């Protein structure tokens, strides 16, 4: 989702258009959305690509996305001939998550709500 | 009756009936957001079943409404 | 030294505080008392301003900031050090826009003049005064005020910005922004049209007040009057600052989630 | 030596004070620029500020009250005198002028449009005209013109500048701080 | 309405996060955590 | 070279042109009511005073 | 404008009309032949 | 009570409506007679009058309304021909430009097609109402500043097609539409780097400032003296009165220097004319010479120091870096 | 023709040649935003070889960086 | 005929043609943007192969 | 009736009807275009008894 | 009861009610339009039986 | 024919004519070098049967 040139000068090594740079700001406004939270807080917009001036939930966020890479494709998605008809999609694919199904709009689940430490069947 | 030789009737009684309505809206509207008086939706609710705001409450543990500082 | 005309217009009076004693001038600039107090606040908030640019990492004119205090602070007095200096300042600058307000109403006074200027002149202190006074108490912090830097300010702006997701989508912006890019579209017109008047087609005569309006209405169909472009010139950059003000003091104060989200009233009609 | 006003003390930048009537002296904001001893032109070489006496095609747009036969209040909420002809720019159609009659009458006073303000900013009924600079006895000092169907551009700037000064020297408390 | 905010970063960078205090309480007043089973 | 480049050069042109223009401007404001009235004589601040500049009116 | 000076330009109008409007007719059919869009 | 501010005309004076000087009308002609508005005349002028029409007007309407008229059907048949939807999403719908990989070439009539007609007729009606107001000028023997500032502002509007042209494709030009220009706006900021530090950009925002700040000195001093005849200007220039003068001396009290009434419209001229010549320069930069402004402001220290915020460990930095962002996928794929 | 009498020539001639200009733009390109007859990249190409029925609404990518060109 | 001593022959024929022209692109631009008759692309389809 | 056109000029009576009755017939054609039961333009050769209906 | 008309223009009156009639048939036509259950474009051929019923408690 | 010379000024015929001519030959000849087949200022040594051609 990188779009943001490292260089002073432009190169062929980044050739990302302004459509691509509005694409990843759908992305970030639905991501800010889902956490109740705005730009600033995995951001200094002064430069959005720096991590240094960005708070660390910058870097829990990035873990979040591979996270969510894996639950959607190893579980979630191959559960496609499990399900009846009426819980696909209108392309009969099996339903995904994403970030506001565990957030629901709270910066921490549940606000920070601790529970599965007294249930070790489901440490990992 | 000497006060509206000091006061027109006239800009007396626009004001009157301005801030009278002015306030009688805000007070409906203030109501109607409520949750215990909110009439439209609970009102057919007895005065029992109708929402009280909580009393003094506890504390909680490692849960906070807002995000770390 | 005085203009071929000025002597005969220096004269008393038309002060608001203050008689015979602050009644001079310093040069070109007129002194009252207002004069005395623009002074004296212009040079304590200045050497604060060094002095923290002195604290600071750098001397480079572009890089130096003074930063308003923590949140944690709210509504108290910072330690100096710890943005209570940004406040000083900050108490200074208001005391200087206030005094050059007064000073400027008091040559009005005295030239026999209306009180259109410190009027004019007070829709920006107005807009300041919401961006560090206002604003930071309804939020109830004076860190909540934009930091004093040249560069600095810039990025205050943008995270404050972005603090709404997509601030383009504040109703009030756009209508700030509207108000100012008319007043540059008009500007530019009205300055044209004197110019163009004044300084005609080499060979031809200077035009008259009949050559405005018969041109504006052959372009256009319709030619404000000559009061008439100062009134909207005045009208359009004044309605830019506070509208300015009315857009900053909403985010925050009265809207909290992103500006986008606020559209749906508009959505949601029942028509 | 037309400068009537003494300096106040020696030290340079010292405001001066007016010997005489500063509103006839011509100093401060009283004062008039020598501008050229003929009147305005239109496009045609017409006379740009005439009375609607002198032009018949001109007329007062149906809504606005008509100031003619209305009682002129001075600063001192004093009737000055009633209003009996304006005079309008032909350049760019406005009323310029008001030229009123004198409670004693046998003269006549040139009164800018400018200094004219209406009662409830011309809201509600407009049936006096109000004049906050001068007060009722200084419109007799209003500099006369020249003739009655023209006026120069030095006359305007005198008429000008002597109702310009009276927000200054009209009173004694105008002059004088408000603290 | 009052609005809590919280200082996400540096001051005077204009790095906040605002909430509405009304609306706030009662998100939060409405979870309902299950209570611990006991072990 | 490589500590300049097109923007700072394209700046200082910009710098140039805007301050040769401030200086036509600041002429332009001095065609009336100069030279200044002072004790030690007649005064021209910087830019100097202009030429004396004429209009042209309509026969009559 | 009278009525003769509005007849005589009536008749080149009409003529200049009638040689762009048909110039136009072959500039079509040779499209056609080119590469129809029926 | 309060001293007539000049704010409002409260007796208006009508007349037989003005023709206007003669002109030559062999291309073209004025239309109308004039026609008085009460509520017009309370704040200005009252007379709607005549509009001269001529060969580059008629040309302009025509090709502007082709391209409103081309915009306007992308975005009806954008929400699938629904005149509700139309009305209720009207912010939210454009006309957008080609996809990226096309570059300069010609893009398919539905993926760009309508928006570079729509471009280039506007483009041509803007520089054929251009050439009008010149005409328009010169009829009247007056100078002509107006197109001169009307060439500042379209100049910055022809950056908007220069830089998309220098960077190689038409995928980067502002869309059609009120919210999705605004959309483009920020983008375009985000895209380069921080748009604030572009040099060119703030020199843009002091004039778009200096502009305001002087349109309202301007008006507050003229307004302030209209009791004096300061409104009519022409006239304060050419035989210099008392309104001029107290105008001159208000300013040399209050700051120290002064202008003339002729000067202080070219101030006005010039300060508004840079805000787009200035910003025209910035844009034209961004992409070409310069593709990130915070770094180029990094490198001629333009940018205050803050304390970190975060901190990364020699595998968070391997770990952290992303991927540029590529095509989207062409494919439903099934796990 | 007694049509112009009512209307100048002069300018009917202005509106006209501004109308054809507009249409034949217009009509040009519209061409040659098309598959079928974009003439200047594919008008070597033979009746039979040229494209049909090809509207595809998404007929290219939408979201891709800039080519090297 | 006496519709046009009520009316202005040069006004009305102005409306006409200005209204009838903006119709005519609407509608050809309506069927250009449409599947079934995009005559530029689609138009050497016979009417079964057309799309439905 | 005609007394109304003594009332009414018939010229500004014609033209805000005209004008208000052109405005109404696009609207209701543009309306049942957008539907999915009556577009007529793409669907216009379907028979009564498939076209679309609305969901029950 | 005629006597209104003394007091309001019939021709100023006449022009308003229709506005007003007008700007209302429309306002509840599209009101209907926009919902579920009286969208007759698309489901006007629904008997009543059929036709959808907003959420019950 | 020539009498058109009385109804349109030929000074203004001339200067709309060539700034019209003007306009129409860069359009055209930015066109071509936008294109892929017409890029004559990289690919204008090819032969014509090694120019691009758009796709079958
Ligand atoms: C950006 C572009 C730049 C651009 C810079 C370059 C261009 C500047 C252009 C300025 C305008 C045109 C020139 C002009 O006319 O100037 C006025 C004056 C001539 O005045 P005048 O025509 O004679 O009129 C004076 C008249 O009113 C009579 O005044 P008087 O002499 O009676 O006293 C008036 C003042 C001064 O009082 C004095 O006693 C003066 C001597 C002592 C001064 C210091 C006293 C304080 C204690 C010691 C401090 C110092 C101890 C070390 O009296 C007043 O009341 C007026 C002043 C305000 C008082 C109230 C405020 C009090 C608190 C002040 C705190 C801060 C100041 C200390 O001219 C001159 O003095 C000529 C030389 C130029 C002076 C400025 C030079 C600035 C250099 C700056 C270098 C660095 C630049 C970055
Ligand atoms: C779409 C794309 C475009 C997008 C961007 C577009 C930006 C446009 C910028 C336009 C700048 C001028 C604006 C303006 O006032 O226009 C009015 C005037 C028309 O006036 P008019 O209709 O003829 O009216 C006659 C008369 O009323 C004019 O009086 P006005 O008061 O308006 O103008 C005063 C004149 C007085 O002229 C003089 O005194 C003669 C000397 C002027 C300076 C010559 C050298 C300039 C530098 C050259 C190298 C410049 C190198 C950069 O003054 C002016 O019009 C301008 C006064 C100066 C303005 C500031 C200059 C600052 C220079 C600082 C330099 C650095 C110092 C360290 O229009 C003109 O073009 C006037 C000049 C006409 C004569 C031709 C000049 C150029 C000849 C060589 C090129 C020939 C064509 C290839
Ligand atoms: C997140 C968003 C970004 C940002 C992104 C941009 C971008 C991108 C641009 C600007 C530009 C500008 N920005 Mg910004 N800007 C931001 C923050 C700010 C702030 C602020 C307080 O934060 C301010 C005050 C400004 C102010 C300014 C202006 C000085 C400048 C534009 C002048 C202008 O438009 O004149 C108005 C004049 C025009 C638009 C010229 C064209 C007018 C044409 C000729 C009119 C034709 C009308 C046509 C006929 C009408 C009919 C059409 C129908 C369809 C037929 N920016 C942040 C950092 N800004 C511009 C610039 O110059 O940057 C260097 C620019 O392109
Ligand atoms: C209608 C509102 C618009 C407007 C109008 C306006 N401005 C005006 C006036 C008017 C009508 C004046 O008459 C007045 C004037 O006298 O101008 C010559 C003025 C003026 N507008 C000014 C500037 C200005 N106006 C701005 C805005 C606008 N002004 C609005 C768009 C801006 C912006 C947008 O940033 C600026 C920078 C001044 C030139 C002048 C007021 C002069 C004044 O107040 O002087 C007293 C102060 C000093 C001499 C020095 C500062 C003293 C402080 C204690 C120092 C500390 C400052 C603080 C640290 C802030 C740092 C900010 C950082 C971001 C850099
Ligand atoms: C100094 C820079 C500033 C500036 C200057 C400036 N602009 C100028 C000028 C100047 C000096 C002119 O001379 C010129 C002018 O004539 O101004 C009055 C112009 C102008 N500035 C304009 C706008 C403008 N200026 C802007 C900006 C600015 N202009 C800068 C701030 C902006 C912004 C902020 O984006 C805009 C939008 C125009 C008013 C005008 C140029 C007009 C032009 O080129 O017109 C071409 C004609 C058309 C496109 C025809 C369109 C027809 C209709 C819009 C559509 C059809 C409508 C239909 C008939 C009815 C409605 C629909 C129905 C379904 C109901
Ligand atoms: C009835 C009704 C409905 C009302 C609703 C209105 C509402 C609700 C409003 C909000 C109310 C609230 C709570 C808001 C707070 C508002 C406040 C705090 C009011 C402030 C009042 C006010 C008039 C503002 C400033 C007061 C002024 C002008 C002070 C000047 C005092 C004065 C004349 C003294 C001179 C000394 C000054 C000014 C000091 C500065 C100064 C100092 C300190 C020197 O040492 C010095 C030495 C040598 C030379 C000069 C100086 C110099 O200038
Ligand atoms: C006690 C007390 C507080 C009272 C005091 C009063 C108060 C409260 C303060 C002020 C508050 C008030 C009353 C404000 C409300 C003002 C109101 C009612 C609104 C006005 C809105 C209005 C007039 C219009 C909106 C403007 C908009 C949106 C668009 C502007 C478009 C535009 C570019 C217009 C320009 C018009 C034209 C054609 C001008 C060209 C033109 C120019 C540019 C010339 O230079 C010139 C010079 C000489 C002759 C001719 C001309 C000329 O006509
Ligand atoms: C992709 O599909 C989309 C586009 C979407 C679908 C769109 C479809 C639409 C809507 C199409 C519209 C078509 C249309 C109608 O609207 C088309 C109308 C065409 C017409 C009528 C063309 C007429 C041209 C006339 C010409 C060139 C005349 C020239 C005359 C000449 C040279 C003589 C002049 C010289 C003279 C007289 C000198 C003598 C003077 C004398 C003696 C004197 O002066 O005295
Ligand atoms: C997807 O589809 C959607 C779009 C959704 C569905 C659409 C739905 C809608 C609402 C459609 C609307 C249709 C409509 C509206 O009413 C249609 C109305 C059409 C009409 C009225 C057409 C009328 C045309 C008239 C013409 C051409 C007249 C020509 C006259 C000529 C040639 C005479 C010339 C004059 C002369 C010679 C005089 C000489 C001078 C003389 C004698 C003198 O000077 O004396
Ligand atoms: C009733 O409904 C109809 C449809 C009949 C009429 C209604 C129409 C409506 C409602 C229209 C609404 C329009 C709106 C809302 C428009 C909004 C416009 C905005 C906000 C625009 C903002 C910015 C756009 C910019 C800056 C665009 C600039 C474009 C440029 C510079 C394009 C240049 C293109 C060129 C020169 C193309 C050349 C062609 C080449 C040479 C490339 O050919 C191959
Ligand atoms: C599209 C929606 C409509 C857009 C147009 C809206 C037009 C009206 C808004 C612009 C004018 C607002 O009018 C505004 O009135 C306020 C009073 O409230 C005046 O007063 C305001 O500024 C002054 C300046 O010092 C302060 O002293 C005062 O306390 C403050 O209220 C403003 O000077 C004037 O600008
Ligand atoms: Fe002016």
């Amino acid at each position: 989702a990188r779009v943001v040139t490292r260089d002073v000068a432009p190169s062929n090594a980044n050739r990302s258009s302004v459509k691509q740079t509005e694409w990843t700001y759908a992305l970030m406004i639905s991501q800010s959305r889902s956490l109740g939270v705005n730009c600033t807080y995995c951001h200094n917009t002064r430069q959005f690509a720096s991590w240094k001036e960005a708070p660390p939930a910058r870097v829990t966020a990035y873990h979040g996305i591979l996270m969510l890479r894996d639950v959607n494709q190893n579980y979630l998605s191959p559960l496609q001939p499990v399900y009846p008809s009426v819980r696909l999609g209108t392309q009969g694919d099996a339903p995904k998550a994403q970030c506001v199904t565990c957030h629901n709009g709270n910066y921490k689940p549940l606000y920070g709500a601790q529970m599965v430490k007294d249930y070790p069947a489901l440490w990992g | 009756h000497r006060i509206w030789l000091m006061f027109d009737p006239r800009r007396v009684m626009v004001a009157m009936v301005g801030f009278l309505a002015v306030l009688a809206l805000v007070i409906h509207f203030i109501l109607l957001s409520s949750q215990r008086y909110s009439w439209i939706e609970n009102g057919t609710l007895s005065a029992a079943q109708a929402p009280v705001g909580a009393s003094a409450p506890a504390a909680a543990a490692e849960m906070s409404p807002l995000p770390p500082g | 030294a005085m203009l071929s005309f000025e002597k005969k217009y220096r004269v008393r009076g038309g002060t608001l505080i203050g008689g015979d004693l602050f009644d001079f001038w310093f040069g070109p600039f007129y002194v009252g008392f207002f004069g005395v107090t623009t002074i004296f606040f212009v040079t304590l908030g200045t050497l604060l301003c060094v002095w923290g640019a002195a604290m600071g990492p750098t001397w480079n004119l572009w890089q130096i900031s003074i930063a308003p205090p923590d949140l944690k602070y709210g509504l108290g007095l910072a330690p100096l050090r710890e943005g209570g200096l940004w406040q000083i300042i900050t108490l200074c600058a208001l005391g200087a826009f206030g005094s050059w307000a007064l000073r400027q109403a008091e040559i009005s006074r005295k030239l026999g003049m209306g009180m259109h200027i410190p009027w004019a002149y007070g829709g920006a202190v107005l807009a300041y005064a919401t961006l560090v006074v206002i604003r930071p108490m309804l939020l109830g912090a004076w860190g909540h005020g934009f930091p004093y830097g040249i560069f600095s300010h810039l990025d205050w702006v943008s995270n404050v910005g972005y603090q709404y997701l997509h601030f383009h989508y504040n109703p009030a912006h756009m209508i700030a922004v509207t108000f100012f890019f008319t007043n540059c579209l008009a500007l530019a017109m009205h300055g044209s049209l004197i110019l163009s008047v004044t300084n005609p087609k080499k060979g031809t005569p200077v035009g008259t007040s009949e050559t405005e309006n018969v041109f504006f209405r052959d372009l256009l169909g319709y030619s404000i009057g000559a009061i008439g472009i100062h009134r909207l010139g005045l009208f359009l950059a004044v309605g830019a600052a506070v509208w300015s003000a009315i857009c900053i003091v909403i985010s925050g104060p009265f809207w909290t989630k992103g500006w986008p989200e606020w559209w749906n009233w508009w959505l949601n009609l029942p028509i | 030596s037309d400068i009537k006003a003494v300096p106040a003390d020696s030290y340079n930048g010292s405001a001066l004070i007016p010997t005489g009537d500063p509103m006839i002296d011509g100093v401060g904001p009283s004062s008039w620029a020598n501008r050229s001893d003929t009147p305005d032109m239109t496009f045609h070489n017409t006379a740009k500020i005439v009375p609607m006496r002198l032009d018949p095609t001109y007329s007062i747009a149906k809504g606005d009250p008509d100031p003619r036969g209305l009682p002129v209040v001075a600063a001192d909420k004093q009737v000055a005198g009633t209003v009996i002809e304006l005079w309008v720019n032909r350049a760019e159609p406005q009323v310029t002028y008001y030229e009123v009659q004198l409670t004693g009458s046998e003269r006549r006073v040139m009164l800018p449009a400018g200094f004219v303000q209406w009662p409830n900013f011309g809201l509600w009924g407009n049936d006096k005209l109000l004049v906050k600079a001068i007060t009722a006895a200084q419109f007799a000092n209003v500099p006369a013109l020249k003739r009655d169907d023209q006026i120069t551009l030095l006359e305007e700037d005198m008429v000008c500048a002597y109702y310009a000064g009276g927000h200054l020297y009209a009173m004694a408390e105008r002059s004088e701080p408000i603290i | 309405t009052a609005t809590d905010s919280v200082q996400v970063g540096y001051r005077g960078t204009g790095m906040e996060q605002n909430y509405d205090h009304g609306d706030l309480k009662k998100q939060f007043a409405q979870v309902k955590i299950p209570t611990p089973l006991p072990p | 070279m490589q500590y300049i480049d097109g923007a700072q050069i394209a700046l200082y042109a910009f710098w140039l042109f805007f301050f040769g223009l401030i200086i036509y401007i600041r002429r332009e404001d001095k065609r009336e009511g100069y030279p200044l009235e002072s004790p030690q004589g007649p005064r021209e601040g910087w830019p100097a005073m202009p030429e004396k500049k004429t209009y042209i009116h309509r026969p009559t | 404008m009278t009525e003769d000076e509005a007849r005589r330009f009536h008749g080149y109008f009409v003529t200049g009309t009638l040689g762009y409007i048909i110039v136009a007719a072959v500039a079509h059919f040779l499209a056609w032949q080119w590469r129809p869009w029926f | 009570m309060l001293e007539y501010q000049n704010l409002f005309t409260r007796v208006q004076v009508r007349t037989v409506p003005e023709a206007g000087i003669e002109i030559d009308e062999s291309t073209g002609t004025r239309y109308g007679t004039g026609t008085f508005s009460y509520l017009a005349g309370k704040f200005g002028d009252a007379q709607i009058g005549p509009i001269y029409l001529g060969w580059a007007g008629v040309l302009s309407l025509i090709f502007g309304f082709m391209a409103f008229e081309i915009i306007g059907l992308n975005m009806w048949a954008s929400v699938g021909w629904d005149p509700v939807e139309f009305i209720r999403q009207l912010p939210w719908l454009a006309l957008e430009p080609p996809p990226p990989q096309y570059g300069l070439r010609v893009p398919p009539l539905a993926q760009g097609g309508w928006y570079l007609m729509a471009g280039f007729f506007l483009t041509i009606s803007i520089l054929l109402w251009w050439v009008r107001v010149y005409r328009r000028a010169r009829a009247l023997n007056m100078g002509t500043h107006l197109p001169w500032a009307f060439a500042s502002a379209i100049f910055l509007y022809s950056t908007f097609f220069f830089q998309p042209l220098l960077v190689g494709s038409w995928s980067e030009m502002v869309p059609f539409g009120i919210f999705p220009h605004l959309d483009w706006t920020s983008a375009f900021s985000i895209r380069y780097g921080n748009l604030y530090y572009n040099p060119f950009h703030a020199l843009s925002i002091a004039f778009l400032y200096g502009s305001a700040v002087l349109f309202a000195m301007h008006g507050a001093t003229i307004l302030a003296v209209a009791r004096l005849g300061g409104e009519r200007e022409i006239e304060q220039i050419t035989d210099r009165g008392t309104a001029a003068e107290r105008s001159m001396l208000f300013w040399r009290w209050t700051m120290g220097f002064n202008a003339t009434m002729e000067s202080i419209h070219r101030w006005s001229w010039w300060f508004a004319v840079l805000t787009t010549f200035s910003g025209g320069i910035g844009i034209l930069l961004t992409g070409t010479v310069v593709d990130n402004w915070y770094l180029w402001g990094v490198k001629h220290g333009l940018v205050a120091p803050y304390p970190a915020q975060n901190t990364l460990t020699e595998e968070q930095q391997q770990l952290l870096r992303g991927r540029y962002q590529g095509t989207a996928p062409d494919s439903f794929p099934s796990y």
